[PDB]
């Protein structure tokens, strides 16, 4: 039995206030760790708070 | 000259795995379990992971190199009237 | 040469081999006897191989 | 002239990948059941 | 028969996969070869354009070595 | 048969149904 | 059932910060103490702390 996860909300409401992972300004930044989500929820910044 | 003992001071420890690597089964024992653990699926991507990165950025910053190599082109096209009257003032030295 | 043992949790390698080979020979051999079982009055008179 | 090897650095990690790619059976194993949890329908209407 | 292990070998490839688990951590990178391979095509996009830009230039380059040379800077030199 | 997931994907869509159930949502 | 190990981890986090254990400045270090990761695990420096 599966639904919804929790992960999957913050990080689909945390892209859609204009965030991004990948091209964030032009550069590829996949690799960044700065930039990607699971570190913003483990760092837990003012965003995802 | 009896020189160039390098190749002879290997010969007593040369000899000594010859000797003890096929005269084993007298001396030891065949027993015991020992688990061997060898590396899941999470060390393949391991060894994908760093491996597919490491071109994925040097193919996400081809575009600078490339860059660099279609400004100086147009280097070269601004760079070429002054090359071709510099080419023109050369034969002419002889020709007046 | 190449050998690397992997535990003595090998037989639990062996084990669902022996259920592997089961089936399959088992299937095998099922059908292997299913077409005989009738014969009818074994060559009376009558040129068939049955 | 010798110049642009930007097809040329990529060549020592391009051969890499294609020998750790498919020469892997001898070396790993295949076990441990990892679960894959993919998506249900609120992701759908998501 | 008999599955053994015969290499047990030393690597040097490096890992910290920011991702839930291995299945999200493939999803993470279909999605990073899709970005990637639409950035191949914006250079293919960018790269005929200056094509069928520059071999002209190459093509047509005699009859602008006879025109632009005929410039009345020559006077100067 | 062998049911597979063969796709293992990214989404980019957004969700805060404001509704009790799935069933009220689709109302 | 096999997943990932935890010395292989940092093993493999300070292999990528420009370590080595084997050729690491000219000499072969191999079986020099101070030099390969498990001694360093073990001493637990500031490096892995």
């Amino acid at each position: 039995r599966y639904t919804m996860t929790l992960y999957d909300f913050i990080k689909s409401e945390l892209i859609k206030k204009g965030f991004n992972e990948f091209v964030n300004d032009n550069k590829l930044t996949f690799y960044d760790d700065e930039f990607q989500f699971m570190q913003k929820m483990l760092k837990f910044d003012k965003d995802v708070l | 000259e009896n020189d160039f003992k390098y190749f002879d001071d290997i010969r007593p420890f040369l000899d000594e795995i010859y000797k003890t690597r096929e005269r084993y089964t007298p001396f030891y024992d065949d027993r015991a379990d020992y688990n061997t653990n060898s590396k899941s699926y999470y060390d393949y991507i391991s060894r994908l992971s760093k491996l597919i990165e490491v071109l994925a950025r040097r193919i996400w910053d081809y575009d600078n190199e490339l860059k660099k190599r279609f400004k100086n082109w147009d280097d070269l096209m601004k760079a070429f009237p002054e090359q071709a009257k510099d080419l023109f003032r050369g034969w002419l030295n002889d020709g007046t | 040469r190449g050998l690397n043992v992997e535990l003595s949790k090998e037989i639990s390698k062996r084990v669902v081999e022996h259920r592997n080979r089961f089936k399959r020979l088992m299937f095998n051999r099922y059908l292997e006897f299913l077409p005989l079982l009738i014969n009818y009055t074994n060559r009376d008179t009558v040129g068939i191989d049955f």
